[PDB]
C-alpha cells in the first residue's frame, strides 16, 4: 500500500519501524490519487476477459 | 488407645486379604469367613484386653474338589500369623520344623517388620515343601482387586502342553512374569509355570495372554 | 546494533590517583564499625577505598567524563542501595550513546540538553562538505549533550523512549498505537531513536514492527542470501 | 494523519537555503636539616590491640 | 541474639555455666576471661525471617532515579513524597507489600493493611 | 540477593581483533624470546660464533 | 470498524483496571493464596487469566 | 476417596491431611536455647502461667537447666486441622522418656512449647561444655526427622473436583462431582494402605511405582497410560494397536526394558542387527 | 527494561502487548514480542533434534516384529510379543469409529428400541412391519427365539458397560455396518412402506450365522477356537445391536432380498479387513 502511494506520487516511503505512519493515513493518500482507498482493484480475466 | 484400633483395623483388613489369597490359590475357603464382620473378628481373635492373639489366627486350609481335578498333586497349606515384630531363628526354626512335622505341602509365613536373613536362608530348607514369606502390611490391601490388574489363571501341565503345541513355540518364545512380581508371589508360582492373563480390550472386548515365570 | 560500540580499554590509574586526592581513604585504614555507611569504590573490581560523600564524588566524576577529561568510554555505576562506586575501565565492554537529561529550570520541567540550535550545526556541518567551523559527533560527546552507556550502567539509570511525550510534564487518533507516557519524572536519559536496536540486516526491512518476530529472523537470514551489487569493482 | 514520505532532493536545498583578630597562638614550622636525617630510618609503629599498648610503663 | 568478643584478645566468648551459683557465664576459650551475660537467650534461629525487608535505606535513597514515586501519605510528617519498593528478600514466599520512605523525614512505612 | 544471572550482558566481554592478535603476539614473542635464550646457551657452550 | 475498535478497546482498558484491582489488594497484603500455591504465583496467575481473556 | 463419600467434602480433608507430609519445620517460626536456672520458676513474662499451670495440676530434680523453647505459627496449624495436643505428644514419643515437654493451649495469644533434656543418676562433667551444642544437634534433628502425621516421600496434597460418568438408577449415564486428591511426590505402598481411600482406582503417574507394587501387568496398562496421555496430549490421535505393540514389547521380558542401548540392545537378538 | 520503575508489576511492563499487527508494536512491546519469537526458534531446533533421535529409537526397537501367517506378532526370534495383531487381528486401514447402540441409554429407551414381545400387549410387534404380522402374534416358537435375542443383548450391554466405564458408545471397529444398511435401502429400492416379508425366524438364524463365517483364526483345535471367538466379542456385539429384529423390521424395513445382501457385505467387509500376515 504504501508503495502503490510512493510510486503514483513519486516520492520515497517512510517505513521505519516506529513512526506516526498509520495505515489509514496511507489510505487516505491513495484515495486522493484516484484509487481505491485500501489497494483493491478490479482486474479482468486473461484468458476470457 | 487409637493406635490399638488402627493396628486391628489393618489386621483384621490383612486376615482378610490373606483368606483371598487362599481361596484363589484353589483351596476351600466359604465366602461367609472371608466376609467376617469387624465386630465377629474382634468377638473370635481378640481378648478381654482389646489387643489380638496371632498365634490363634493360624489356620489350615486344605484343596477343594475342582483344584484336585486340574491339580492332582496339592497338599495342605498352613498360615502362620508370627506374634512378635522381629522374627528371629529361633521361631523360624521351630515354624520350619511345624511344617515338616506334620507333611505340610505349603507353609505361608506372615511377619510384622521383618525376617533376619538367617530365617530367611532357611526357609529354602524343607523340599519338596514350599515356603512363603509375606509382609503384613503388603497384605493389608489386596493388590488384585485393583482395577488395573487383569485376572490371573495358572495352567495345569496338561493346559501348559496344549498351549505350546497348537501355537508350536518354546517356553523361552512366551512373554516371561518374574517370580518376584506381586501377582507372582499372590499365586505362588514356580519356575515353568504358565499364567493365562484374561484381560479387557478396546478393540476386541476380551483378549486372552500367557505368561511363563522366570 | 547500529549505535552500538566496544570500548577499547585505557589505563586505569589516572582514575585511581584521582580518587585518592578528592577523599577516597585507603583501604588500609578502614573500620567498618567506626563509619557504617561509607560507599565502597571499585575500580576494575579492585576494592581501592571508601569515601564518606558518595554523592560529590560521582557529580564530580561524571562532570569530567561529560566534558572530556576522563574517557567517555570509562563506565561508572552508583548502586546507592548497596552503598558500591564501581569504575570501570577494561575493555570489552558494549556500550551505545544516548541522550543527557538535566533539570534547566528555565522550562520547570526536566528536558534534553542538545536543543534545536545544536541540531541546527550538525546539519550545517552535514551539508557544507557537499565553510563554517566543523560540529561533528565527538563535539557533541564533549559538549555533554550526549553520554556513551553500557549494560552495566544501564542499571541505574531511567531513560525515556521518545523527547515528544515522556519528557513534557503530564482527539486521539484511533489508528495511532497505543503509546505508554509512563508519566515518570525522573528521567536521566533519552534514547536517540528506537528504532536503532536493530542490526544491519534487520535495518532493511520496511515496518518490522507490523511483522511476527519469527518472520523479521528469517528475513535476515534471506537479505544476506540476495543477488545484487556487493561492490562497484 | 502523517506524511508517509521521507522528503528528500530539496529538503537538502532547504536547509542550504536559509543557512583576623590574634585569638590564635600559631608556632612556627621549620624542616628537620638533613645533616642529621642521613644514615637514619623514621618508621611508623602500630600497635594491633584493643587495649593501650605503653611501653614506657607496661 | 547479641555476640560478645571477648576484652582481653578480641575472641568471641563462649557460654558456661557455674553451679556454685547457677549462673549463666560467658568465658574466653584461650585467656580464660569471664563476664556474667545480661541475658539468658544463647541461640535463635528465626525459620521465618522478616530481617532484610528494608535492607539498603540510606539518607540519599531518594536520589535513586530508577526507583517509583507515589502520593500516599506519611504519617509522621505528613508529605506526599516518597519513594516505595517491594521487599528486599529473594526468598519465593514473601508478600508483594510496598515498603514506602519519606523524602522529607527517612521515615519508613508500609501498606499492608492485614497484621502492620 | 538472588544468585548472579549468568546472562547478563553486562558481565560479557567481547574480543576483538586487538585482544585476539595481542593474545597470539604474546604467546608467539614468548616462544620466540624463548628460542632466542635457547641459542645463547648453545652458541656459549658448543662455543659457536 | 471504528465501533467494534471502541469495544476492544475498553475490553482492554477494563481488563487493565481488573489487573490493577488485584494489584493494590495484593499490595496490601488482603490476598490469600490459592491452596497450593504462593502470594506472588497466586497473583501472577490472577493477571496471566485475566490478560488472556481479554484477548479472546 | 471412598465410594460412600465421594461427594463429601469434609472426608476427603480428614484423608488428605491423613496422607500429607508435614514436620515441625513447617510449623515453628524460630527455635530459641535458654538458661533457666531452675526447672521451676520462668524468666519470660509469658510463660510465667503455664509452669504454674501444669506444676500446680500435677521426677523433676534431674532436668538440665538450659531451656529449648519453639515458637510456633497458629495460623499455620489451621491452614492443616491441627492442635497443640497433637503436635505435643508427637515430640514425646519421638524420644520415649529422656525429655519433658510443656506445650501452651490453643487460647493463649502466641503458640509455644518448653522442652528441657532430663539428665541420667550419672553426672557427667564433659557434657557441660557441649550441653548447649547438645540441645542444637537435638533441636535440629527435631526439626528435620519428626513425622507429625502422614507418608514419607509426600510433598504436598491439592483437592480438585473431577467429573464421573456412572450409570443412573434409571440406567441412563448421568455426570456427578467427586472430591479426588492430587499429589507432589510418590508413595504408592505406604499411601494404598491409608484408610478411607478408594485402594482399588488409586493411580500413579511413575509406572516403575505401578510394576514394583501391582505387576507387569499393571505396570502395562499404566505405561500405556502415559504414552497414550502424551500423545494425546497435543490432540494428535494414533491408533491403539500402535501404542499396545510398543508396549508389549516394553514388557514383553516380565519388567520395563527401556528402549534405550541399556534395553532392547542388551536382549540376544544377534550381533549384526 | 531500562525505561521503567523498579518493582513495576503492570501489563505493559512485564510484556502485554497491547496493540495489533495492524497498528504496529511500541519498542517496549516490539523487544518482548521478539524475546517470546526466540523461544519458539530454540524451541523448535532443539525438538527437531531429540524427536529425530526418538523416531530412530522406536524404529530400531520394533523393526523385527511382523505379523505371521498364524496371526500371531513375533520378532526375530520368534518370540510371541501378541497373539494376535491389535488384540482382534484387522488392519488399521480398515478400522472406522462407530457408535454400540446397546452400551448407552436409559433401561427404558432400551427395552423400547430391542424387546420384542408376542404373547403380552406392552412391548408388542406392529403386525404392519412384516407380511406375517397377522399369524406371528401367538407364536411360542418365534417368542423363544425373541427373548434367546433380547438376553443376549442384555448380556452385551452389561459387557461393554464393564469393559467400557465412562460410558462412552463411540469407538473404533472394522466394519462400517451403517454404510452398508444405507447402500442396501438405495440399491435395492425399499418402499418404506409395504411390509416386508422377512421373518422373525430368517433375522435371528441370519445373524447368528453371520457371527460364525466373522473367522480370523482358522484353527480346528480347542485353544484357536476360543481365541477366534474372543477376537470378535466387541464386533459381534456391534452386530447384534445394530441387526436386531425391531430394528430391522422397524428402523431399516429391510426386505428380505436386502437382509440377504447385507449379511453378505458384512461377511465379505470383515474378512477383507483381517490382517494382512507378512505386515511389518
Ligand atoms: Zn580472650
Ligand atoms: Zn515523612
Amino acid at each position: 500500500l504504501l508503495s502503490k502511494v510512493a510510486a503514483l506520487s513519486g516520492n520515497e516511503g517512510d517505513a521505519s519501524p516506529f513512526t506516526d505512519i498509520t495505515v489509514e493515513g496511507i489510505s487516505k493518500l491513495l484515495r486522493e490519487h484516484g484509487y481505491q482507498s485500501r489497494g483493491f482493484e478490479v482486474m479482468y480475466n486473461g484468458h476470457t476477459g | 488407645d487409637q493406635e490399638n484400633e488402627r493396628n486391628i483395623s489393618r489386621l483384621w483388613r490383612a486376615f482378610r486379604t490373606v483368606k483371598e489369597m487362599v481361596k484363589d490359590r484353589g483351596y476351600f475357603i466359604t465366602q461367609e469367613e472371608v466376609e467376617l464382620p469387624l465386630e465377629d473378628f474382634k468377638a473370635k481373635y481378640c481378648d478381654s484386653m482389646g489387643r489380638p492373639q496371632r498365634k490363634m489366627m493360624s489356620f489350615q486350609a486344605n484343596p477343594t474338589e475342582e483344584s484336585i481335578s486340574k491339580f492332582p498333586d496339592m497338599g495342605s497349606l498352613w498360615v502362620e500369623f508370627c506374634d512378635e515384630p522381629s522374627v528371629g531363628v529361633k521361631t523360624m526354626k521351630t515354624f520350619v520344623i511345624h511344617i515338616q512335622e506334620k507333611n505340610f505341602q505349603t507353609g505361608i509365613f506372615v511377619y510384622q517388620n521383618n525376617i533376619t536373613p538367617s530365617a530367611m536362608k532357611l526357609v529354602p530348607s524343607i523340599p519338596p515343601a514350599t515356603i512363603e514369606t509375606f509382609n503384613e502390611a503388603a497384605l493389608v490391601v489386596n493388590i488384585t482387586h485393583h482395577e488395573l490388574v487383569p485376572k490371573h489363571i495358572r495352567l495345569s501341565s496338561d493346559e501348559k502342553r496344549e498351549l505350546l503345541k497348537r501355537y508350536r513355540l518354546k517356553e523361552s518364545q512366551l512373554p516371561r512374569i518374574q517370580r518376584a512380581d506381586p501377582v507372582a508371589l499372590y499365586l505362588g508360582l514356580k519356575r515353568g509355570e504358565v499364567v493365562k492373563i484374561i484381560r479387557k480390550s478396546e478393540t476386541s472386548g476380551r483378549y486372552a495372554s500367557y505368561r511363563i515365570c522366570m | 546494533s547500529l549505535m552500538s560500540c566496544i570500548s577499547v580499554g585505557t589505563d586505569p590509574m589516572p582514575i585511581i590517583t584521582f580518587l585518592s586526592e578528592w577523599g577516597m581513604e585507603p583501604l588500609e585504614d578502614y573500620v567498618p564499625h567506626q563509619s557504617p555507611d561509607a560507599t565502597r569504590v571499585f575500580v576494575n573490581g579492585v576494592w581501592h577505598g571508601v569515601h564518606r560523600n558518595p554523592a560529590r564524588l560521582m557529580e564530580t566524576l561524571r562532570t569530567l567524563r561529560r566534558k572530556g577529561d576522563i574517557n567517555p568510554e570509562v563506565s561508572m555505576i552508583r548502586d546507592i542501595r548497596e552503598k558500591e562506586l564501581k569504575i570501570f575501565t577494561d575493555a570489552g565492554r558494549v556500550y551505545r550513546p544516548l541522550f543527557i537529561v538535566e533539570d534547566d529550570e528555565s522550562l520547570g520541567h526536566k528536558e534534553l540538553k542538545v536543543r534545536k540550535g545544536h541540531i541546527a550545526k550538525l546539519m550545517a556541518t552535514e551539508y557544507q562538505d557537499i565553510d563554517v567551523e566543523e560540529y561533528t559527533w565527538s563535539s557533541l560527546l564533549n559538549e555533554g549533550l550526549v553520554e556513551y552507556i553500557d549494560a552495566e550502567e544501564e542499571e541505574s539509570i531511567l531513560i525515556a523512549m521518545q523527547p515528544e511525550d515522556l519528557e513534557p510534564a503530564e482527539d486521539v487518533d484511533p489508528a495511532k498505537r497505543i503509546r505508554v507516557s509512563h508519566h515518570a519524572t525522573t528521567f536521566t536519559h533519552c534514547e536517540i531513536h528506537p528504532s536503532m536496536i536493530l542490526g544491519v540486516a534487520a535495518s532493511i526491512i520496511p515496518f518490522p514492527d507490523h511483522n511476527q518476530s519469527p518472520r523479521n529472523t528469517y528475513q535476515s537470514a534471506m537479505g544476506k542470501q540476495a543477488m545484487g551489487v556487493f561492490l562497484t569493482n | 494523519n502523517a506524511s508517509p514520505f521521507i522528503k528528500r532532493d530539496r529538503m537538502r536545498r532547504n536547509f542550504l537555503r536559509m543557512r583576623d583578630p590574634n585569638e590564635y597562638n600559631e608556632f612556627p614550622l621549620r624542616a628537620i636539616p638533613k645533616e642529621d636525617l642521613e644514615n637514619m630510618r623514621t618508621h611508623l609503629l602500630k600497635f594491633q590491640s584493643k587495649k593501650k599498648i605503653n611501653p614506657v610503663t607496661d | 541474639t547479641t555476640f560478645r568478643f571477648c576484652r582481653d584478645c578480641n575472641n568471641m566468648l563462649y557460654p558456661r555455666e557455674d553451679k556454685e551459683n547457677n549462673r549463666l557465664l560467658f568465658e574466653c576459650r584461650t585467656c580464660s576471661y569471664v563476664e556474667e551475660a545480661g541475658s539468658p537467650l544463647v541461640y535463635r534461629h528465626e525459620l521465618i525471617t522478616n530481617i532484610g525487608e528494608t535492607a539498603g535505606v540510606v539518607q540519599d535513597i531518594g536520589s535513586d532515579p530508577t526507583l517509583p514515586r507515589s502520593d500516599r501519605e506519611c504519617p509522621k510528617c505528613h508529605s506526599r513524597e516518597n519513594v516505595f519498593f517491594q521487599s528486599q528478600q529473594r526468598r519465593k514466599d514473601t508478600s508483594m507489600v510496598l515498603f514506602f520512605v519519606c523524602l522529607s523525614c527517612s521515615h519508613i512505612f508500609t501498606s499492608d493493611q492485614k497484621n502492620k | 540477593k538472588d544468585q548472579d544471572d549468568r546472562d547478563h550482558f553486562g558481565k560479557k566481554r567481547l574480543d576483538l581483533a586487538g585482544p585476539l592478535l595481542a593474545q597470539l603476539f604474546k604467546t608467539l614473542f614468548k616462544k620466540l624470546t624463548k628460542d632466542i635464550f635457547r641459542y645463547m646457551q648453545r652458541t656459549v657452550e658448543e662455543a659457536h660464533d | 470498524d471504528g465501533p467494534t475498535m471502541r469495544e476492544i478497546t475498553e475490553t482492554i482498558a477494563e481488563a487493565k483496571k481488573k489487573v490493577l484491582d488485584v494489584t493494590k489488594e495484593a499490595q496490601a497484603n488482603l490476598l490469600t493464596a490459592k491452596h497450593g500455591m504462593t502470594l506472588r504465583e497466586s497473583f501472577e496467575d490472577n493477571v496471566v487469566r485475566f490478560l488472556n481473556e481479554a484477548r479472546d | 476417596l471412598e465410594p460412600g463419600h465421594a461427594a463429601d467434602q469434609e472426608q476427603a480433608k480428614l484423608i488428605r491431611s491423613a496422607i500429607e507430609h508435614t514436620t515441625l519445620k513447617s510449623v515453628t517460626i524460630a527455635s530459641e536455647i535458654y538458661y533457666d536456672p531452675d526447672p521451676r520458676s520462668t524468666v519470660i513474662p509469658e510463660d510465667e502461667e503455664i509452669i504454674q499451670l501444669h506444676f500446680s495440676l500435677l521426677s523433676f530434680d534431674q532436668q538440665s537447666p538450659w531451656l529449648l523453647r519453639l515458637e510456633l505459627d497458629r495460623a499455620a496449624m489451621n491452614d492443616k486441622d491441627l492442635t497443640m495436643g497433637q503436635v505435643g505428644e508427637r515430640i514425646k514419643q519421638t524420644f520415649k522418656n529422656d525429655l519433658f515437654v510443656i506445650w501452651s493451649e490453643d487460647n493463649d495469644e502466641k503458640l509455644i512449647i518448653r522442652c528441657r533434656v532430663v539428665r541420667p543418676k550419672s553426672l557427667d562433667a564433659e557434657t557441660e561444655a557441649e550441653e548447649d551444642h547438645m540441645l542444637k544437634k537435638i533441636e535440629n534433628t527435631m526439626l528435620e526427622n519428626i513425622t507429625l502425621r502422614g507418608v514419607e516421600n509426600i510433598e504436598r496434597v491439592v483437592m480438585m473436583k473431577y467429573d464421573r460418568k456412572v450409570p443412573s438408577p434409571t440406567g441412563e449415564y448421568v455426570k456427578e462431582p467427586e472430591w479426588v486428591l492430587e499429589t507432589d511426590g510418590v508413595n504408592l505402598s505406604e499411601v494404598m494402605t491409608v484408610p478411607g481411600i478408594d485402594p482399588t482406582r488409586i493411580y500413579t503417574n511413575s509406572f516403575i511405582d505401578i510394576m514394583e507394587v501391582l505387576g507387569i501387568e499393571a505396570g502395562r496398562a499404566a505405561l500405556y497410560k502415559e504414552v497414550y496421555n502424551v500423545i494425546a496430549s497435543d490432540g494428535s490421535y494414533v491408533n491403539y494397536r500402535h501404542m499396545a505393540l510398543l508396549v508389549d514389547v516394553m514388557t514383553t521380558q516380565g519388567g520395563l526394558t527401556s528402549v534405550t542401548r541399556h534395553g532392547f540392545n542388551r536382549s540376544n537378538t544377534g550381533a549384526l542387527m | 527494561l531500562p525505561h521503567f520503575s523498579k518493582d513495576d508489576y503492570s501489563p505493559e511492563s512485564k510484556g502485554f502487548v497491547e496493540n495489533s499487527y495492524l497498528r504496529g508494536l511500541t519498542p517496549q512491546e516490539f523487544f518482548f514480542h521478539a524475546m517470546g519469537g526466540r523461544e519458539g526458534l530454540i524451541d523448535t531446533a532443539v525438538k527437531t533434534a531429540e524427536t529425530g533421535y526418538i523416531q530412530r529409537r522406536l524404529v530400531k526397537a520394533l523393526e523385527d516384529i511382523m505379523v505371521h501367517y498364524d496371526n500371531t506378532t513375533r520378532n526375530s526370534l520368534g518370540n510371541v510379543i501378541q497373539f494376535i495383531y491389535g488384540e482382534d487381528g484387522m488392519d488399521a486401514a480398515h478400522i472406522e469409529k462407530q457408535s454400540l447402540d446397546t452400551i448407552g441409554g436409559s433401561d427404558a429407551a432400551f427395552e423400547k428400541r430391542y424387546r420384542v414381545d408376542l404373547l403380552n400387549t406392552d412391548h408388542t410387534l406392529d403386525p404392519s412391519l412384516l407380511e406375517s404380522g397377522s399369524e406371528i402374534l401367538g407364536d411360542l416358537k418365534l417368542q423363544v427365539l425373541l427373548d434367546e435375542e433380547y438376553k443376549q443383548l442384555v448380556k452385551d450391554r452389561k459387557f461393554l458397560r464393564e469393559v467400557f466405564v465412562d460410558g462412552e458408545a463411540n469407538w473404533p471397529l472394522p466394519v462400517n455396518i451403517r454404510r452398508i444398511i444405507q447402500n442396501a435401502q438405495q440399491t435395492f429400492h425399499i418402499d418404506h412402506t409395504k411390509p416386508s416379508d422377512l421373518t422373525i425366524k430368517d433375522i435371528v438364524l441370519g445373524v447368528k450365522d453371520l457371527q460364525e463365517n466373522l473367522l480370523v483364526l482358522r484353527g480346528k483345535n480347542e485353544i484357536i477356537q476360543n481365541a477366534q471367538r474372543d477376537a470378535v466379542t466387541l464386533f459381534c456385539c456391534l452386530l447384534r445391536s445394530r441387526l436386531a429384529t425391531r430394528r430391522v423390521l422397524q428402523e431399516y424395513r429391510l426386505t428380505k432380498q436386502a437382509f440377504d445382501w447385507v449379511l453378505s457385505n458384512i461377511e465379505a467387509q470383515f474378512l477383507r479387513s483381517v490382517v494382512h500376515p507378512g505386515e511389518m
